[PDB]
């Protein structure tokens, strides 16, 4: 699983083409993250 | 292919568009598609447009971020407005203390993120919002849309509502009997009764890419379109290319006033990745022709290395702007039907096959091939066919004489095992304005010096009705599309040519 | 009453009067508090949700209900059902009390499951792929230690098809175990609610208190449902503190194909966002699945069809059917063939003697003299041998041709193809299972006897 990446069409040479712009599971991402610490 | 050369016209009809807007004129619609290579600077000038623009939709706001220290480098003009700012500033200081800490841990994941989209609150006033971050070549962008003053309980069973709805549709889709017609059918009621729009439209591109309304669900106050066909340039290649990244278009308010996008850089900020990106005027012109103020298009992608098979088109009478959890359940719903679709396909596909080699044997077993029930029209999807030994007609056939200059054109310019063609007058045969649209496509299969064996097809418009052209509207577009298939049949798709050069084999 | 898991609690109430029917014992404790107001104990809009809740039509509409305690203030999920006298609300404590990420989490419920299948959508024919591919993907959602796809087979009785584990664990791939092991009660109830979830064997159930009461209500439909006392010790044996069970439905009247089985080596509750996700992904998988079936049994029947014309142009042109490359092996998944042709004996693959068949033949004429008999196990089948054929020779099909020919396919013990390496325990299960099928082979599917029906039809 990863974010969504997007591509830019352009046209470059003769041709069209679409130009560009992990360890830890995603349980152990959701408990890093949705982590209520930071409001004593 | 045909969907690279579509670029240029593409191009070409942009810039007309643009002239007629400069010059203050009307848009011909008709003679725009009758009168259209192209320097790299039209075709670079299209794209950038249509890709960096610089105008959004006037239902939310739009930050660029600096990963470094959380600078602003652009932002659009109702910005302020709706936070009750100046470029170069700490976006963090416009949220609350909590908001602004999610931001950072959003800021900070790599590879995937948890915390988006957000929920925020403004720090002068505590508006809530769904701020949803993508990164482009230059920073981040952030969407900021407004949220509903209830309570949390209240969102999220909002949400739980939406996601309740899809699986419910999922389990209709999936308990159905073995019909694409019946699934197109079912998807466009679910989808209409869970996002809640006046029309609902299946739209299926061709293998010319253009499209045609094959399913459709509406209010009785409304014109029916399910029945059309309309030129493929009516998408340009560019939102069909979008649209298998931004699986779901919005457009809230046709007739609403962009917002300019405020922005050291060197150029334009790309909005591909971006949910305001406002369209452009002549499909706003399209719209309000249609009398459509909103619009909401989800894309049906198959496997086939991802094909877009076709779009599901809402429309509504007035404003409409969904929550995002709806969004996303009709996401999930659109890929439960890309799914379903795509293996019904391939399931056509084998029972064709089968169809066609019981046939195969059925013809090889017992001019017996046209004297007796499976004859040879049923090899191949025909309006008629013959076999030339004598001659002997069958279905929508020419005449003995009319066959017999075909044989000797075909012999004068091709000599050659098979013709397939989907229009004589194209193909150059002189006599193909004697035969009218009757046999309009033509494939050919060569058995010896003398024997032939013909599938004639006639042309598309027979089997296409619709109960209905310089202004841009649907009646136009079907204008424009019979006008394109004048003396044109339907092409002969490639098992037709595998069916017909087998049994070409079998016989000699 | 029964007993509950003791992570969350339970009240029963009146459908009209929404008064307390019963409740499990630690419902007390946790809300930081008999047939009284069950609205009394939650704040205003929880009620006003609750209430919402039981008038809806269709309660699983409005099942992840999200509550607040009036006695502390701390966020509950509570999911409804209608036992038949009323209603049963199951709380499980959120872990997140910050409205924001409690929103947050309950996008991306629907965010990661749209992303999960769409690597789905990704694979190109091939369940072995599809089934690795969603192992994989929930085993990254959920994290488990173990995570497995049991195929329930034609007998009732499953095999681990696909798995994904630690290095240091063992594998469990290719291992059979009989039917009997997971009661039939069970397969039905997964049907129902389509996800069993176990947090710690090792924890003590709580009692459910009920009222002046008739008949007790069923807590079948519960989530909290405690362990039984056969799976906690199966599970205590095998090395598994927690577990997650989620059903694979297809098409066929819905019918179960198998289930998606986590084992993690200590207790672990997964959050509400991420369960959810797991619960999509599966919808989308049994979709997926459905369809592949299907298009696997159209191509079964494209192929047996070729095969079967290439046999009648030989059979045209009477041994010889026999004697070629394509020969009466290809239409069945058999060990062994033979053909009876006037006498003389053509066997191919794992055969048994001339005087073997011979014997087998005057057997058939004997007791079964018709069209042709089918069985997995010759010996039971009333033949008075089949200890000469030892497990070579096992299962057999018979389609009578004449008088004296015959075709026979052999199909040899279904150990011979069963690759697995290594009280209530795995060990056991695969000893027992392999009792059971002792001499027996695989059964005769329908489509492969239509096949030898098509092929005898026409001679
Ligand atoms: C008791 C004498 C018999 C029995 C009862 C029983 N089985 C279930 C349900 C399951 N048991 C499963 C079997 C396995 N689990 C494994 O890890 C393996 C192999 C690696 C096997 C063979 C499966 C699958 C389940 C799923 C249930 C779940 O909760 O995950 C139950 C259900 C009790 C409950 O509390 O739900 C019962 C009572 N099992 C035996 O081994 C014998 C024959
Ligand atoms: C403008 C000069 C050229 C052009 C451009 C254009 N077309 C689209 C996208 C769509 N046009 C569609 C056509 C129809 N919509 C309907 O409901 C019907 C009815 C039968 C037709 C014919 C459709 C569909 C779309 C997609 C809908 C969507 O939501 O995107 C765009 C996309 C712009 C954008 O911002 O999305 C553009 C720029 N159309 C023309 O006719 C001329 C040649």
């Amino acid at each position: 699983l990863s974010d969504q990446e997007y591509m830019e069409l352009v046209f470059e040479n003769g041709q069209i083409l679409a130009k560009g712009q992990r360890t830890k599971s995603i349980m152990d991402l959701y408990e890093a993250e949705y982590n209520e610490d930071f409001m004593k | 292919s045909k969907a690279i050369q579509q670029y240029t016209v593409d191009a070409r009809l942009h810039a007309v568009f643009e002239q007629s807007g400069e010059s203050g004129k009307s848009f011909d619609y008709s003679q725009s598609l009758k009168t259209t290579s192209v320097p790299e600077q039209q075709i670079t000038a299209y794209l950038s447009r249509i890709q960096r623009g610089g105008y959004i939709q006037p239902f939310g706001c739009m930050i660029a971020v600096d990963e470094s220290s959380f600078r602003i480098i652009g932002y659009s003009e109702n910005a302020r407005e709706m936070l009750g700012l100046a470029m170069g500033t700490d976006v963090r200081s416009l949220f609350t203390s909590s908001s602004s800490i999610l931001l950072e841990r959003a800021f900070v994941a790599r590879e995937i993120t948890l915390l988006n989209p957000v929920w925020i609150h403004s720090k002068n006033t505590g508006k809530p919002f769904y701020a949803i971050l993508h990164r482009i070549d230059v920073g981040v962008v952030i969407d900021l849309e407004p949220a509903r003053t209830e309570d949390p309980a209240l969102s999220i069973a909002g949400a739980v509502q939406s996601q309740k709805l899809a699986v419910r549709a999922i389990s209709q889709l999936q308990a159905l009997p073995g019909d694409i017609k019946l699934l197109c059918d079912t998807v466009v009621e679910s989808v209409r009764d869970l996002t809640g729009y006046d029309r609902v439209m299946v739209h299926k591109f061709h293998e010319d890419e253009h499209g045609e309304v094959v399913a459709e669900s509406k209010r009785d106050d409304l014109e029916p379109y399910i029945g059309l066909h309309y030129p493929a340039t009516d998408i340009p290649q560019a939102s069909r290319f979008l649209f298998k990244q931004n699986r779901v278009r919005m457009i809230v308010d046709c007739n609403a006033t962009p917002v300019l996008v405020v922005q050291r850089l060197t150029q334009s900020m790309c909005l591909v990745g971006s949910t305001l990106r406002a369209p452009h005027g002549c499909h706003s012109q399209y719209m309000a022709n249609m009398g459509s103020i909103a619009s909401l298009a989800m894309a049906v992608i198959i496997n086939g290395s991802m094909r877009l098979w076709g779009l599901v088109v809402c429309h509504h009478t007035s404003s409409r702007c969904i929550p995002f959890p709806l969004r996303y359940a009709c996401e999930f719903l659109m890929q439960a039907f890309g799914l379903q679709l795509n293996m019904e396909l391939q399931l056509a596909l084998q029972m064709s096959e089968k169809r066609v080699l019981r046939t195969q044997t059925l013809l090889c077993d017992m001019a017996g091939i046209v004297t007796q029930s499976p004859s040879i029209m049923d090899l191949v999807k025909c309006d008629g066919a013959a076999f030339l030994y004598k001659y002997y007609p069958l279905g929508v056939a020419p005449s003995e004489v009319q066959i017999k200059d075909v044989v000797e054109w075909l012999l004068a310019n091709h000599a050659s095992t098979g013709l397939s063609t989907d229009s004589l007058g194209d193909a150059g045969y002189p006599g193909a304005a004697a035969l009218g649209d009757a046999v309009c496509g033509m494939a050919v299969a060569y058995i010896t010096k003398r024997d032939f064996l013909f599938w004639f097809r006639s042309h598309t418009a027979k089997e296409i009705k619709w109960g209905g052209g310089q202004r841009m509207h649907p009646r136009s577009s079907f204008q424009a599309f019979l006008e394109v298939v004048k003396s044109r049949s339907q092409p002969w798709e490639t098992a037709e040519m595998d069916a017909i050069h087998s049994l070409q084999l079998i016989l000699r």
